[PDB]
């Protein structure tokens, strides 16, 4: 309950500064025996390419979700920016320091530098093989070794880096281009930045999800929220005739007496040194976060209606609920303007829907009292967009603010009817409080300059592109209090501390932030969910998360619904190119990472007829074919989904040639014996009893009689025949020279978080202060 | 085509309808049908005339509401509206007379001009009233 | 099998659902106090946003009634039962807006069960029939004109 | 949590006079269950209600 949300609210800081440190790898080379055509050693060994962890499932399916957790870590991980000088390392040789790019890629240097190699042009290479800066335009030349599908990672890490510059004019220019203009305040700063200077640019598009269409729900929440937030600023008020005084005098102007009453219910109003500043506070707020109010009223409190007609002619109506403009202006109507006009003969008889305060417009004649009616009636919000930055702002109408003609013309009205009558007293009693909204109408007229101000003000550190619609959970507020305002105030003038602003602008910023880049973390993660065929990772999962890491919902205490339909909305969005452009990489290669590294292989074919092996270097000559040229095919994920239609069952059967596609588990055998004894077409009998396929680890032959103890064969003279080999292309060899790249970055950034702070931020006296129109606010003594 | 009627009874029963006193009701169901329109234009670029000796304009579309919020109607309020509606006239002027030189057998019936062609569109529709003529 | 069946329409095609949400989205218009309509369409939205999901209840059914139905040799003409069975719209209403991505159906060996059943009961019925003529035929031609 | 997101979007208590008859919702848990096992038998059984 109520600082219950605002320190929800307060403590919110997404401004997290990303940075990364280690060059983001995967594949680390590694050694391994050479097998020269013929399968034999021949010593020296060469270099490939292996990952670092083979995590790998068994399964398609598992596999797809695999690399979408990488997407998960890489976005986590996602460097926000970028500097090398916190990279350095040493390089054991070359011409000099040679300070060149990670760990790793020291290490590996050293060590082929010894494993006797390719020789001299390595060695060589290693050598004259340094860092170098540029001064000058602040650049930086380090060297650096990883493998094409990573140079391609960091790289777009390097002409990505999100951090724009930072001169005296941006911190000015990030100050609204509606308050540097405004004259009653002053900037005013304490240093000048280097050129070195750097500042993240806290995105903030408009709400990119209508989330006040259909989900009023959650509109109502925010606006809850916005609206305490704005409390929470909403200066606390000044000085204004001690409670006891004014009511005193109060009870005079109008002569009461015993078990003799007609005013006297107009007083259980005084308590102000609490009810002004909450109607005040309590009012702009309503505007700002465009909340929707009720009205707690009493029948026989005339006066406390009075004060009515100053909000009514204000605020344009439709801020307020329907259920209450009603009751109020028939109210009024009924009990306030016929009444003591002659006009009652009928005291109006009504029957809902329409508007019930309009028809009087049409209804008596009387100008000073026609025209109240036209102003306020048809009396709207000003639709207005741009501010110095896509605001999408609610306006008071321009003649309002200030341009009070309307206060005095109010009052005017009711210096005018106050001539006929119909029930002999009466009059006495409703007349008298009339007066005590002119006499206070000197001063009335600056309530409204207030409010007018300080809305008009606050208004523009809103970046929540607030709109227009009807809340729920309405807001309570009692005629009691607005009374109270009403005729004890004046001489007095108050205004928006500096900090407070701020502050305020601060917090709606970072939310914005949050809700764009959450917004950017969902759509990402949800489209490349489906360019994955995932239709087992039911996404109610997704959503929960995004609304959570938006602090202020229960999540648990909101439906499956709404949710949904929230995916429904998201899945038409784009996405940051940051995001998207990295997917695009990921993919991309996808296969390549797969295919290669061990603990699986991609499918395996079933020919009843013996065959050849390919003699790749890496292994001896064994069971491969990066192509599967010919023959049927069944996709092992469509299979186990399916329930397998015998079709499988029959083609094994009765031994027919086919393959299979997917996730596998390979098994490596030596002793050629068993294959010979053509062990493969063994495994495959398995299925038959059991529909479903994961006992199926396939057959590989790693043969070089060199290692493989029984040689015995290659002897004679020789040509492996095998029935059956595997789908697994294979791991790249490594071609150091041109296996490196080359890297640029900058040097001494200086990156810096919230901005602001950097002024002493003044203000005039208040005594004299002005509006849109050029004019002192609060003029009358 | 209907298009083009709305825009004139638009205007005449606007020039007749808006002047220096008449009393808001009696146009309140007008003045809102006129707005209508003012919002759907704006930003749209149009092609008027280059054949014979017909000059080629360019027209833009920039232009405010209206003020519901007088009663009585001042002087002041007509003028900032006059001075609006003589774009238009002068445009329609401009707009009939394109399309009132245009022909062609196979489609004769059809609109024919580069001002009419993107008139038909069905973003435009929004503004049809009072087809008495 | 007489199985008196049902739209294909309201099978999966659904749209049915589609349309009856359509009409639903605009019907939000005044007549009486204002308590009403708020109260009134509000809850409407909420089978709409809902409706999503309401499709899939549809396609439950349809299957499982669908299925089910197969394994019936009790022919089954459509009468008017003298008795009812009371249904709260409490229920129901639950049901709408309270599923979501579930997704259950027969378990096979449910399946069989209920053939089995209504198979062993028509032998019966059938059975006891023939052994019932059967004697009343008799018992004709034996003239013991009595039971 | 549905019938809590209810109340925000239903405006329970408002003026009417007959509160409370509209929630004995409850026991939805079964309720569905129960509503719909019974609407198929209905059908199949060649049940009326």
């Amino acid at each position: 309950p109520k600082e219950s949300i605002l320190k929800k609210l307060e403590d919110i800081k997404p401004e997290q500064a990303k940075k990364q440190t280690k060059l983001f790898r995967i594949f680390e080379p590694r050694q391994l025996p050479i097998y020269r055509a013929n399968g034999e050693k021949e010593l020296r060994n060469r270099w490939y390419w292996k990952l670092k962890k083979d995590t790998l499932p068994d399964g398609d399916y598992d596999v797809r979700e695999y690399f979408l957790n990488l997407y998960d870590q890489v976005l986590t991980e996602m460097p926000d920016y970028l500097l090398l000088k916190d990279m350095a390392v040493e390089n054991k040789n070359s011409r000099d320091a040679g300070k060149v790019v990670d760990s790793e890629t020291a290490s590996i240097c050293d060590a082929i530098f010894q494993d006797e190699e390719t020789e001299g042009a390595v060695r060589r290479f290693i050598a004259e093989m340094r860092q170098r800066v540029q001064a000058d335009r602040n650049v930086v030349n380090y060297p650096s070794i990883l493998h094409p599908i990573d140079y391609a990672f960091n790289e777009y890490f390097l002409q990505h880096q999100l951090v724009e510059p930072l001169n005296n004019d941006i911190i000015f220019n990030y100050i609204p281009e509606r308050i540097r203009n405004d004259v009653n305040y002053i900037l005013n700063m304490d240093r000048n930045l280097p050129s070195t200077a750097r500042y993240i640019r806290p995105n903030l598009l408009q709400d990119r999800l209508n989330l006040h269409d259909n989900f009023e729900s959650l509109w109502d929440t925010i606006t809850t929220s916005n609206y305490i937030l704005a409390r929470s600023v909403v200066p606390d008020l000044k000085e204004l005739v001690s409670t006891e005084a004014q009511i005193q005098k109060m009870s005079q102007d109008l002569q009461l007496e015993a078990l003799t009453i007609q005013s006297e219910t107009q007083f259980l109003t005084g308590i102000n040194s609490q009810a002004a500043n909450d109607c005040f506070k309590t009012l702009i707020a309503a505007m700002l976060s465009q909340r929707t109010m009720s009205l707690d009223f009493v029948t026989t409190n005339y006066m406390s209606l009075i004060s009515g007609m100053w909000l009514l002619t204000v605020v344009p109506n439709d801020m307020f609920i329907r259920e209450s403009l009603v009751a109020c202006q028939l109210a009024i109507v009924n009990t306030i303007i016929y009444p003591a006009f002659g006009m009652q003969r009928m005291h109006y008889r009504n029957g809902d829907p329409q508007t019930p305060f309009q028809i009087a417009e049409q209804q008596i004649q009387n100008f000073q009292v026609a025209n109240w009616l036209h102003f306020v009636n048809n009396n709207q919000f000003r639709q207005v967009v741009i501010d110095g930055v896509l605001n999408q702002v609610l306006n008071d109408n321009i003649r309002n603010g200030h341009v009070i003609n309307q206060l005095m013309e109010a009052l005017m009205q009711l210096s005018r009817q106050q001539f006929p009558t119909m029930p002999v007293d009466y009059k006495r009693s409703i007349q008298r409080g009339i007066l005590l909204l002119s006499n206070r109408l000197g001063q009335l007229v600056d309530l409204t300059r207030l409010l007018a101000y300080n809305y008009e003000t606050l208004m523009a550190c809103v970046t929540m592109n607030m709109q227009h619609v009807q809340t729920l959970t309405t807001e309570k507020l009692q005629l009691t209090s607005v009374t109270s305002l009403c005729m004890l105030i004046g001489n007095a003038t108050v205004i928006p501390s500096p900090q407070t602003l701020f502050h305020y602008y601060n917090v709606n910023v970072n939310f914005h932030s949050n809700y764009n880049e959450r917004i950017n973390d969902a759509v990402a993660i949800i489209t490349a969910a489906n360019r994955l065929n995932l239709y087992q990772k039911k996404m109610k999962a997704i959503v929960e998360d995004f609304l959570k890491r938006l602090h202020i919902f229960d999540v648990a205490r909101v439906p499956d619904d709404q949710m949904y339909r929230l995916r429904d909305r998201l899945r038409l969005l784009p996405v940051e190119v940051r995001r998207l452009d990295i997917f695009n990489l990921i993919l991309m290669n996808m296969d390549q990472i797969e295919r290669a590294s061990d603990k699986i292989a991609q499918g395996v074919i079933i020919a009843y007829r013996d065959m050849q092996l390919e003699r790749d270097e890496m292994y001896g000559y064994v069971n491969i074919a990066r192509n599967l040229d010919g023959f049927q095919q069944i996709n092992l994920e469509e299979l186990m989904r399916t329930g397998d239609y015998a079709q499988i069952t029959n083609m094994l059967l009765n031994n027919q040639p086919v393959a299979l596609v997917g996730a596998l588990p390979f098994v490596t055998d030596s002793s050629v014996i068993s294959l010979i004894a053509k062990l493969d077409a063994t495994v495959f009998a398995q299925i038959v009893k059991l529909r479903k396929v994961d006992t199926l680890k396939p057959i590989l032959y790693k043969i070089n009689s060199d290692s493989n103890d029984f040689y015995l064969v290659a002897n004679y003279d020789w040509v492996p025949t095998s029935t059956t080999k595997v789908y697994k292309q294979v791991p790249q060899q490594f071609d150091f020279r041109n296996s490196m790249h080359m890297l640029t970055s900058n040097l001494t950034f200086t990156v810096y978080s919230d901005l602001l702070a950097f002024v002493s931020a003044d203000t005039v006296e208040p005594i004299n202060a002005v509006a849109f129109d050029n004019m002192r606010i609060m003029n009358e003594l | 085509m209907d298009v083009l009627y709305s825009l004139s009874k638009t205007l005449k029963d606007a020039r007749d309808k808006i002047v220096e006193g008449t009393l808001y009701s009696n146009v309140s169901d007008l003045i809102q049908q006129f707005n209508q329109m003012i919002i759907t234009m704006n930003g749209n670029e149009f092609q008027t005339g280059g054949i014979g000796n017909l000059p080629i304009r360019n027209w833009n579309f920039d232009f405010g509401l209206l003020g519901t919020t007088l009663l009585n109607l001042d002087a002041n309020y007509v003028e900032t509206a006059r001075n609006t509606i003589d774009y238009f006239v002068d445009f329609v002027d401009n707009v009939c007379m394109d399309e009132m030189v245009r022909e062609s057998q196979r489609n004769g019936i059809a609109p024919q001009s580069d001002s009419l062609r993107k008139l038909s569109g069905l973003k435009f529709k929004r503004i049809n009233f009072d087809n008495s003529s």
